[PDB]
């Protein structure tokens, strides 16, 4: 008997969503030409 | 039980993540410093601030993104989003340098919100509050270098830029223009560092190499209890070997923690009180003695006005593009230079 | 019985007060000569020629230093490695101009404090106890390697050893960060996390204990007199501290074994010197910083400066002005 | 102990938790990656694009002189690259 | 900016023709140039002679001038001091003396035009930049 | 009773898996000797400096006179190949049995035979497993004495004419010369072991090491240790292990040293200049380029006083002005012939520098031993364009780093297997505690 | 509950953090920050 949304479950994804996210972005800008 | 104590209850419930009325002011505001600061490095540039690519989006590694000051026409402008500056256009807040004051100001407010937390939970749980007391070195370090320092020169412009290697530069700015190793407040400052590494590294081999055989395992970690009652080293071998390693040692295990605090906290305060000297030009730059006597003796010389040569050199070498908006032109024959190089 | 054992039993005698030891043995001697050696030239050495261009620096107080600019000079780069003991001088006049002092110093210096991590070793097994003390003693010894020997070593000259002086340690900082970038170099920004951390542990760890120290004291006396040297029983409570330390992060992120925290705290500052040791010795061999100059550009082709190449502007000037007499030709490659 | 939560190293090897995160995970990745490689990053905080740091002869940085004016100043940079 | 075609037309012969350089020819000659040139010539310097540079200007005062593809793809075939007055194949490098500096073995005909194509363009986008040394890194 | 973070202390007292794990762990030794040689070749250019190419395992066979002409030129890679895939090959083999005797064979071998059995405190069994060791390895060295003598010879940096494969027909046999680079100095003008400048004196060397390890071999197989040597050491396999640390540590900083200093075994050919050699070439290049404008380099005062290119050593001998005097210990080919008794001979600096001399000396100083971590070469400050780190840096600064550790090893091991001897690695006996049972000091 | 085995999470884990750290490494030699 536990719970799923807890303010743990929002810190978590408060930090992990914007996280992967950004290391999209960082992964597309590998292959940008001058 | 009206609806403060109702609140009460619910901020200072058992967690995994502790909340506290010093919540309400930590959460979001660590938060936005920690947000504008990856966003800033990752999207945004200093071109019309500095003349500088510092995000990943423009070719920038890890070492090289900064969030960097605003521009110097900027004076000391607060830089809100919805200011005479930017007037609530997002795009020209960040081009213009906000999220310097962004980052900076919330993370003020963070700090703030931070030794209150651990001034809320140390009430809470019943112990003293000396771990909120030796932040207080932090905070001194943060606002004399992050607000007091470029509030007493022209523009936010000179305080730190939000970077590794923006940092390095201004390492470098503070040792060609204000000559800061030669600062007695900066000397102690890296004693009070330096001791507290010392102090750090000797105090945990001496318990490790002092320790109670308390089981029969090699690795010695298991024999630990936490609620056991002995100690757990000998503070008697311990005082031996040092006395006689090195002539003196502890012997008050509370003097030794305090002294633990002490010398980190203090050696960090004593640094911010240079950083202040030096928001006002108020540098420890010059012997005057040793000017006079250099001035009229061509043969005399020193480590002193060796390492000035080194300040003229770093001054007029960084100057024109580090300060962009002086336009200073300095043509090749004004440069000062060695023989050969 | 026999006097040697007898003489034996003095060195290693544990009743000593300051334990002496085979390793004391050769320390005592190279420490006295090291330090009285140091003392007199601080005070009185004539300029010497640390650059071998003939231009002699002043170190001495009696001529015309004080504390923070005085310093026991290096040898001369016309000297390079070659040893240079008082015999090997036409005159103590010549070995003094040339920078003998530092030498004699460094030498009897690196023996005797290499000596000091053996005695730490010898005592710790006289008094039963267990043997890495001097495991943590060789970051420092290391680091001081690293700038009196491997470096001079790397770079043919103990002309460019640091100064045995305060303000001769800021000359030896800002040439090196001109020729090497080591605020770039990985191996110096561990050295940092390892004291910026350091120093932080120290603080926390200091900070948790006396917030839970049990009362034992009124208010009207110092708290320490709640510990009496050599009791048994612990004078805080660590539940209590790891009770606070945990909710103020989270309960896992806390410590509440006081073995591996204590390991913990040898570790860390221990590990990032060594590192920069490492850093030191292996830019003594020229393996340098990271150089990021112009490594951004735009469509055309125009440099696109980052924070990096205004690192390069003050290096440059460094590089230009530094020993500027010493210099005949355009590269300055050792 | 515990303070009531779910054990996370219960939680990401249950089967539930792969189901949802191997969808949310990837759609967030690729939601950024869209963000750079249409163009909306740059747009959404002004960056210069590898071709609009200067002007085509244009040796000078368009470097902010004015308080006031430099929301204006900055426009009038752009449009010299149009 | 970006690398317009008139930044990328460069002269051909001292008659004044001229040739446009495709984006790969040049980055094909910078390539080389960072192969065969750099390690003495990076920037547009001299390391081992810094009184000569490869500044459009000074390769213009050049005898045999060598400010245009003509001049710069001779030159590398059989290099001369600054006079003209006496050939220097065995102390430069060239196809000339290929057997003693093997990286110019394997260059072609083609491989010299961008290089020479290279160092003409250079000037156009770094201005005092290149060949100018420190003062402007 | 050790935690799985010092996982492999459990296996001191299982010689069988033990076995398995010293045999799997030459495998993977032998295995990156293999692939690092093959990867090597694949990226090989021969038109190139292998210096120019991060080659490290390459050079080391050119060395031995495999695959290279006269002046160092690459004239057949096959050599190399043969090298790389013999080592690869091997490798798997070596790994076989090392996972055979990790995980099926007998869990200890005292069992199973008396001969490969062995007890740390046996110390008559230690030292026989000593021996057979220090003959293994004396036959090691007679290998290259072999090489060099009678299967072809050794590359010759110093052979007339630019260098040149060589055989060896009179290696140094006098103890005098050999024992004496032993008891030189190891500081400047001198250099201990390091300053060995012939292939004479090297194969000489080979030679005697090779008897002697023989020699020692064959006296640790026939005796036990006197009692001197057993109430002076520690008797278990922490302490020898410990006892290698210290030797292998040794072993790297002198390594280390070798490859900066030495341009004779490690020829400047393949490994590029020294960095002494390029601080002297600089010197060379301007006095050339000075001196046929028209300067008199011998008369020209710099600004201290000092000659600005040609001065005088602290004993005398005419020396490269700047800031290289500091070097005038180095010795090279292509510098040699133009010293006279004297040193640096004017005449000869005025009449007969040649051609080969100048490339030579532009070659050396544009590949100083001077780069940044991403492979940048140059002073710091130096421009993005030249992808160049010597591989005398990266060889020095490598070994250097292990060299350090393997010594923290040491007195981590020495430390503990003392303690661990005496009966307290584990801590204080709360009911015997030493100090307590001492007079207290004041 | 506990079904997908913690070490094979580990392992994929850390091999999907090696795969973007590689892609940041290469970057750093192509493209934009290259210095070509
Ligand atoms: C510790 C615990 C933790 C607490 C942390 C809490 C975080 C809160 C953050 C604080 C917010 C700081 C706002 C500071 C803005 C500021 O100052 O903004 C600066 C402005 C003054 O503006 C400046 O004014 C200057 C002088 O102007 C004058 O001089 C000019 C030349 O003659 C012209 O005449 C001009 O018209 C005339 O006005 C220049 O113009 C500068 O460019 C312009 O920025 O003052 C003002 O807002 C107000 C000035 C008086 C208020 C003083 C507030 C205290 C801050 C000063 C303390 C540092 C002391 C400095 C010495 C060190
Ligand atoms: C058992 C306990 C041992 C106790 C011993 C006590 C005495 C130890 C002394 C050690 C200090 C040595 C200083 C080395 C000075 C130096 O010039 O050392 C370098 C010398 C090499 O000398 C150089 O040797 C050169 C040899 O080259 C010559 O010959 C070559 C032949 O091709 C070339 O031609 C070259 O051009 C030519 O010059 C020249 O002679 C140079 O002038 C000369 O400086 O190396 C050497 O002898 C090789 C060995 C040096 C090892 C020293 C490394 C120290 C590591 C300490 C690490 C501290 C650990 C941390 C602890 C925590
Ligand atoms: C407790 C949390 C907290 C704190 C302390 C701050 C603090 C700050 N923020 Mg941050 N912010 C927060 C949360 C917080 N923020 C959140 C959650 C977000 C996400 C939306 C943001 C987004 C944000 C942005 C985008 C910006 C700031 C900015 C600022 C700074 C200027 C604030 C200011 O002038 O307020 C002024 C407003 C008040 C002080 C409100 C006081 C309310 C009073 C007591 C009652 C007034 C009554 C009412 C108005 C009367 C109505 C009239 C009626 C007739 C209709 C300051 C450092 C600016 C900045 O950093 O610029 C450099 C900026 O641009 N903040
Ligand atoms: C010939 C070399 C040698 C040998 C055979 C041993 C053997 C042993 N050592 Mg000693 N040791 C050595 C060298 C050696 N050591 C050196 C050079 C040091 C100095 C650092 C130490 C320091 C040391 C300590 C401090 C301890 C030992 C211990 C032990 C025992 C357990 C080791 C174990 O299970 O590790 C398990 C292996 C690991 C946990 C892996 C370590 C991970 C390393 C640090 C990272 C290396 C990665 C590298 C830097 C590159 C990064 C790439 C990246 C992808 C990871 C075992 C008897 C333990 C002991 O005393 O037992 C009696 C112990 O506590 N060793
Ligand atoms: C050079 C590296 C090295 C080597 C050779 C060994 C070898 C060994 N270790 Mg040690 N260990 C190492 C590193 C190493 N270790 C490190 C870095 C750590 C820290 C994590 C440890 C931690 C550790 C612990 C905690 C323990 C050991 C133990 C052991 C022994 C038994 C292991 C066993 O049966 O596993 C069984 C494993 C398997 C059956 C899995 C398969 C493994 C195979 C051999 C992989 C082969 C791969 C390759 C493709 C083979 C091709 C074959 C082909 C050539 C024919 C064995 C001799 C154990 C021991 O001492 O027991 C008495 C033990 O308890 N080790
Ligand atoms: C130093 C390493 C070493 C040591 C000490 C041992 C020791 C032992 N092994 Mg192991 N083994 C090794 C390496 C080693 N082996 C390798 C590399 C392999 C893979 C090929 C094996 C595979 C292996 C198997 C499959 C078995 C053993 C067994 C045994 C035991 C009996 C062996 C016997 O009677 O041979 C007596 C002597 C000989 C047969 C003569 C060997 C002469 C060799 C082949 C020539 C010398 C090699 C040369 C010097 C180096 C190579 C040259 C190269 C560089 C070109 C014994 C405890 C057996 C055992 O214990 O079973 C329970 C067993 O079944 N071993
Ligand atoms: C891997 C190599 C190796 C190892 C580990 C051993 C190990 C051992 N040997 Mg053997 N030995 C070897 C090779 C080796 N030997 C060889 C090749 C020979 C033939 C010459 C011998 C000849 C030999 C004899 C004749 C004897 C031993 C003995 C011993 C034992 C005592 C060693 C001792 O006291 O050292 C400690 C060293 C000393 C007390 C003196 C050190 C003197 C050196 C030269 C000082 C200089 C060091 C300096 C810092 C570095 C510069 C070098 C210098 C020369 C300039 C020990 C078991 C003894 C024993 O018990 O025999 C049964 C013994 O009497 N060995
Ligand atoms: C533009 C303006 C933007 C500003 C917006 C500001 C809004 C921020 C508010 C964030 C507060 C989030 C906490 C509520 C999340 C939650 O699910 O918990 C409350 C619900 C149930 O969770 C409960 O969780 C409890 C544990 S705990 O309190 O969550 O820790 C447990 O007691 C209970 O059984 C369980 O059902
Ligand atoms: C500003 C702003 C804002 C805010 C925002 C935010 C909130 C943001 C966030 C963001 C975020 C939150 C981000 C994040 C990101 C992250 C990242 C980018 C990461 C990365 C990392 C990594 C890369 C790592 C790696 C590693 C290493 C290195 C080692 C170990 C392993 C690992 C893997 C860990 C708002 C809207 C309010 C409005 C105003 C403006
Ligand atoms: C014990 C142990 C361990 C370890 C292991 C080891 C270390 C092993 C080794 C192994 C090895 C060491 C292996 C190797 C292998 C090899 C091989 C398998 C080979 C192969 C080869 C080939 C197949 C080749 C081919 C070729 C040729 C011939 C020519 C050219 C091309 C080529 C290259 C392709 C561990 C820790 C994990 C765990 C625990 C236990
Ligand atoms: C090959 C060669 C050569 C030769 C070499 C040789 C001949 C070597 C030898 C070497 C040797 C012959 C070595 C020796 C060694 C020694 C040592 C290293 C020692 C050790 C010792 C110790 C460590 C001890 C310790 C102790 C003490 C002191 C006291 C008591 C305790 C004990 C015992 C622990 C040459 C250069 C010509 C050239 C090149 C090649
Ligand atoms: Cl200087
Ligand atoms: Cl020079
Ligand atoms: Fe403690």
């Amino acid at each position: 008997s536990y719970p799923i949304f807890t303010v743990r479950w929002v810190a978590v994804h408060t930090l992990a969503v914007p996280t992967i996210f950004f290391l999209g972005a960082i992964a597309a800008m590998q292959f940008i030409q001058r | 039980r009206g609806w403060f104590d109702i609140l009460d209850d619910w901020l200072k419930r058992d967690r995994f993540v502790f909340v506290g009325w010093s919540g309400i002011l930590l959460f979001p505001c660590a938060y936005l410093a920690l947000g504008g600061w990856l966003t800033g490095t990752t999207f945004v540039t200093s071109w019309y601030t500095h003349g500088l690519a510092s995000s990943y989006l423009e070719g920038c590694n890890f070492l090289t993104v900064a969030v960097s000051t605003p521009a110097n026409s900027m004076g000391h402008s607060l830089l809100l989003l919805w200011g005479p500056e930017a007037q609530g256009d997002f795009t020209r807040w960040c081009q213009l340098g906000g999220l310097w004051t962004f980052i900076a100001l919330h993370g003020a407010f963070g700090l703030i919100g931070f030794m209150l937390r651990q001034f809320e939970i140390a009430r809470l749980v019943g112990v003293r509050p000396y771990n909120a007391i030796a932040f207080s070195a932090p905070i001194a370090v943060f606002v004399s270098v992050f607000l007091i320092y470029p509030l007493g020169q022209s523009s936010w412009f000179f305080a730190p830029s939000f970077g590794v290697a923006a940092i390095f530069r201004f390492l470098l700015f503070f040792q060609g223009f204000h000559n800061w190793t030669l600062n007695p407040f900066h000397m102690m400052g890296v004693a009070g560092v330096l001791g507290g590494a010392l102090l750090c590294a000797i105090h945990g081999a001496t318990v490790e190499n002092t320790l109670f055989q308390d089981g029969e395992g090699a690795s010695t970690f298991r024999a630990f209890n936490p609620t056991q009652a002995e100690e757990t080293y000998s503070m008697v071998t311990a005082n031996r070997f040092w006395s006689q390693i090195f002539g003196i040692a502890f012997s008050n295990k509370r003097w030794l923690h305090f002294f633990m605090l002490f010398v980190p906290v203090t050696g960090l305060w004593m640094s911010a009180i240079g950083v202040v000297g030096l928001a006002l030009n108020l540098r420890s730059y010059d012997f005057i003695s040793q000017e006079i006597r250099a001035a009229e003796d061509p043969e005399f010389e020193t480590f002193y006005t060796k390492n000035l040569l080194l300040n003229e050199g770093i001054r007029a070498w960084m100057a024109p593009q580090d300060q962009p908006h002086e336009n200073f032109v300095f043509p090749e024959e004004v440069l000062p230079r060695g023989n050969a190089l | 019985a026999n006097l040697w054992e007898r003489f034996c039993n003095w060195v290693t005698s544990t009743d000593n007060r300051l334990y002496v030891g085979w390793f004391g043995v050769i320390m005592i001697p190279t420490l006295l000569a090291a330090t009285i050696c140091f003392v007199i030239a601080f005070i009185a050495a004539p300029p010497v020629d640390i650059d071998g261009i003939r231009e002699p620096v002043s170190g001495s107080l009696l001529y015309g230093n004080n504390i923070i600019t005085g310093a026991v000079v290096p040898s001369s780069n016309a000297i390079g490695l070659h040893f240079y003991p008082i015999w090997e001088a036409a005159s103590l006049d010549e070995w003094l101009y040339n920078g003998g002092p530092y030498q004699l110093i460094i030498f009897h210096f690196l023996l005797g404090a290499s000596c000091y991590m053996g005695r730490q070793w010898e005592l710790s097994y006289r008094l039963g106890m267990r043997p890495w003390i001097c495991v943590a003693y060789s970051a420092p010894l290391a680091s001081a390697f690293a700038v009196f020997l491997i470096y001079p070593i790397g770079q043919g000259s103990f002309s460019d050893g640091m100064p045995l002086g305060i303000s001769g340690t800021f000359n030896f900082m800002i040439v090196f960060q001109a020729e090497h970038n080591i605020l770039m170099h990985p191996f110096h920004q561990l050295g940092v996390a390892g004291v910026f951390g350091g120093a932080l542990f120290c603080a926390m760890h200091g900070s948790l204990v006396t917030s839970s120290l049990i009362r034992e004291t009124t208010e009207t006396e110092s708290a320490n007199y709640g510990y009496k040297f050599g009791q048994e029983e612990e004078t805080y409570n660590i539940v209590a501290a790891h009770g606070y330390f945990g909710r103020l992060i989270f309960q896992y992120a806390s410590f509440n074994n006081s073995r591996s925290l204590h390991f913990f705290l040898a570790a860390w500052p221990v590990v990032g010197v060594w590192f920069t040791a490492l850093g030191i010795s292996t830019m003594a061999f020229n393996l340098n910083g990271f150089n990021f100059n112009h490594s951004v550009i735009d469509a055309k082709g125009n440099v696109i400066n980052t924070w990096a190449d205004i690192i390069n502007r003050a290096n440059l000037g460094m590089e230009v002005m530094h020993e500027r007499n010493a210099h005949n030709f355009p590269l300055d490659l050792a | 102990g515990t303070t009531g939560e779910r054990p996370f190293s219960d939680i990401i090897t249950s089967v539930r938790y792969w189901v949802i995160h191997s969808i949310t995970i990837p759609a967030l990745f690729i939601a950024g990656w869209l963000f750079v490689s249409t163009g909306l990053a740059y747009d959404v905080f002004g960056t210069p694009r590898p071709d609009s740091y200067y002007a085509q002869e244009q040796r000078s940085i368009p470097l902010v002189t004015d308080r006031f004016e430099a929301k204006q100043q900055v426009e009038t940079f752009l449009e010299q690259l149009k | 900016a970006e690398l317009t075609p008139e930044v990328l037309t460069v002269p051909l012969n001292s008659e004044g023709k001229t040739i446009t350089l495709t984006e790969k020819q040049y980055l094909e000659g910078k390539r080389l140039f960072q192969y065969a040139c750099a390690s003495c010539h990076v920037g547009g310097i001299t390391k081992t002679n810094p009184s000569l540079d490869l500044r459009t200007e000074t390769l213009a005062l050049a005898t045999p001038p060598r400010d245009n593809i003509e001049g710069l793809v001779d030159y590398m075939k059989n290099p001369t001091t600054y006079d003209g007055e006496q050939e220097i194949a065995e102390v430069h490098p060239s196809l000339r003396s290929a057997d003693i500096f093997p990286k110019m073995r394997n260059l072609t005909e083609k491989d010299l035009v961008a290089i020479a194509g290279h160092i003409l363009v250079e000037p156009k986008i770094l201005g005092d930049k290149w060949g100018g040394g420190k003062v402007y890194y | 009773g050790f935690a799985w973070w010092a996982g492999n202390a459990r296996l001191i007292n299982l010689s069988g898996k033990l076995l398995g794990a010293h045999v799997a762990h030459a495998g993977l030794i032998v295995f990156w000797a293999g692939a690092m040689t093959l990867f090597e070749l694949a990226h090989f250019i021969p038109e190139k400096p292998m210096y120019e190419q991060g080659l490290i395992l390459i050079p080391h066979i050119a060395t031995l006179g495999w695959g290279v002409g006269p002046g160092g030129e690459v004239v057949d890679t096959f050599p190399f190949f043969v090298v790389g895939v013999v080592h690869l090959i091997s490798s798997a083999v070596l790994g076989f049995g090392g996972v055979y005797h990790a995980i099926r064979g007998p869990e200890t071998l005292e069992e199973y035979s008396s001969f490969f059995g062995y007890d740390w405190k046996d110390k008559n069994k230690m030292t026989t497993i000593l021996g057979f060791h220090l003959i293994v390895l004396g036959i090691g060295a007679l290998l290259l004495v072999a090489k060099a003598m009678f299967f072809g010879g050794l590359y010759d940096t110093w052979a007339p004419g630019g260098g040149d494969v060589r055989v060896i027909t009179n290696p140094t046999l006098d103890p005098r010369v050999i024992f004496g680079y032993l008891l030189k100095s190891p500081f400047g003008g001198e250099g201990w072991i390091v300053s060995v400048n012939n292939l004479e004196d090297v194969v000489g060397g080979h030679i005697w090491i090779g008897l002697i390890c023989i020699a020692g071999g064959i006296w640790h197989i026939l005796t036990t240790p006197f009692g001197w040597a057993r109430r002076a050491f520690i008797w278990s396999g922490e302490a020898y292990l410990s006892y290698s640390l210290g030797a292998l540590s040794m072993m790297g900083f002198i390594a280390t040293c070798f490859v900066w200093f030495n341009n004779t075994v490690y020829p400047s050919e393949f490994y590029g200049p020294t960095g002494p050699e390029a601080s002297q070439a600089q010197a060379m290049t301007f006095l050339i380029r000075d001196q046929k404008l028209g300067a008199n380099v011998g008369s020209a005062q710099g600004p201290t006083g000092l000659g600005k290119y040609l001065m005088r050593s602290p004993t005398g001998e005419i020396i490269f002005g700047g800031e290289t005097m500091r070097f005038w210990d180095f010795r090279g080919p292509w510098l040699e012939p133009l010293r006279g008794p004297n040193g640096l001979d004017l005449n000869k600096i005025k009449n007969d520098i040649q051609p080969w001399q100048e490339r030579r000396a532009a070659e050396y100083m544009t590949h100083a031993p001077l780069g940044s971590l991403n492979s940048v070469g140059g002073v710091a400050t130096e421009i993005n364009s030249v992808n160049f780190v010597s591989p005398r840096s990266w060889l020095a600064t490598s070994h250097f780093v292990l060299a350090f550790f393997f010594l923290v090893g040491h007195l981590w091991h020495a430390g503990r297997a003392r303690a661990a001897a005496a009966g307290f690695e584990k801590g204080i006996d709360r009911e015997s505690e030493p100090v307590l049972s001492m007079p207290s000091l004041d | 509950g506990g079904r997908i085995p913690l070490w094979i999470v580990a392992t994929v884990a850390g091999m999907g953090v090696i795969v973007i750290v590689g892609l940041f490494f290469y970057g750093a030699y192509a493209g934009l920050g290259s210095s070509l």
